[PDB]
């Protein structure tokens, strides 16, 4: 499921933005 | 170790010796049956990412994008350069551009995901049959990201040109930029990334002093229809209904916008 | 969802260009 991939990256992204 | 490779992006910074770059940033690389599936999925995914990027870069050869090694592409910008490399853990503390390298990396993956959403949607709705895709059309990965930067450069030069030709010539003037079947769950997911995939555009309005007989108005709009080049749209009207003029113009070359701004300010704006 | 994403990308793109420069 590619929606699963997307949630992984968004999680990753917000985490980079707010460490 | 034969092929297990991930991709990291490093950023190089040009310096005052002006001859060469140096490395200012780098993205990190992080380390039952399902877990072996997970690693295998993240592996195929990134190998796909490098494949598609390489295909897209064929178009960008003119825009400073060079494909050097089968595992590496370099994106050249005036004060910076980017390397995107697919590499194993054998080859090759924080710094300035680490954060930016990490962002470009996540963005890259996200762009592929949207591509996956599109192919699937293309298959769900229309075909009763199979997908149809174009590299030029729907494969955008490097372009949206790179375009954001190139546009910023372009917008900078444009404002310089405007200062020189216009702001400095006419005293009161200044500038103000402004923002220009049920699959729906899918369209909503893709719509969310319209922010990243929208062709970049800003409107620069030039404020001119009001002559008591007539109020001249001038504005320019900058845009990048193919994401990596620039179009400049200039509109000028200084109406006195006896003298009333209107110009609607489009230029692909900053050289000609200088010449047209000059022409405009000369006749119509100047005293 | 959507707004969260639009806000998150707004930040990401901003920080990545470093356009601020002021």
């Amino acid at each position: 499921q590619d929606t699963e991939k997307m949630e992984e990256q968004l999680d990753l992204l917000s985490a980079i933005l707010d460490p | 170790h034969s092929v297990k490779k991930f991709l990291r992006v490093r950023i190089f910074t040009k310096i005052e010796s002006e001859d060469d770059y140096i490395l200012s940033g780098e993205s990190v690389m992080d380390r039952d049956i399902r877990k072996q599936i997970q690693l295998l999925k993240k592996i195929i995914f990134e190998k796909e990412l490098m494949y598609q990027i390489k295909k897209e870069c064929a178009l960008l050869i003119s825009y400073g994008v060079s494909i050097e090694n089968e595992n590496k592409v370099i994106i050249e910008l005036p004060n910076e350069k980017f390397e995107i490399e697919l590499l194993s853990l054998d080859d090759d503390l924080p710094k300035i551009n680490d954060k930016r390298a990490n962002l470009m990396l996540v963005m890259l993956r996200l762009l592929l995901v949207v591509i996956f959403k599109k192919t699937l949607r293309s298959r769900i709705s229309s075909p009763h049959g199979l997908i149809n895709l174009n590299v030029d059309d729907d494969i955008l990965i490097i372009r949206p990201i790179l375009g954001k930067v190139r546009f910023a450069n372009y917008k900078l030069l444009l404002k310089k040109i405007i200062k020189d030709y216009v702001l400095d010539i006419v005293p009161g003037s200044s500038i103000t930029e402004t923002e220009v079947e049920n699959i729906t769950k899918l369209n909503k997911e893709i719509r969310a990334f319209d922010k990243l995939l929208n062709i970049p555009r800003r409107e620069l309005k030039i404020n001119l002093p009001l002559t008591e007989h007539k109020s001249p108005n001038l504005s320019l709009m900058l845009e990048s229809p193919n994401y990596c080049n620039a179009l400049i749209h200039i509109k000028f009207s200084a109406g006195t209904e006896a003298n009333a003029v209107s110009f609607d113009t489009t230029f692909s070359d900053f050289k000609e916008v200088e010449d047209f701004l000059h022409f405009i300010v000369a006749e119509y704006i100047q005293q | 969802d959507e707004k969260q994403i639009e806000e998150l990308l707004d930040n990401c793109i901003e920080t990545f260009v470093a356009e601020k420069t002021t």
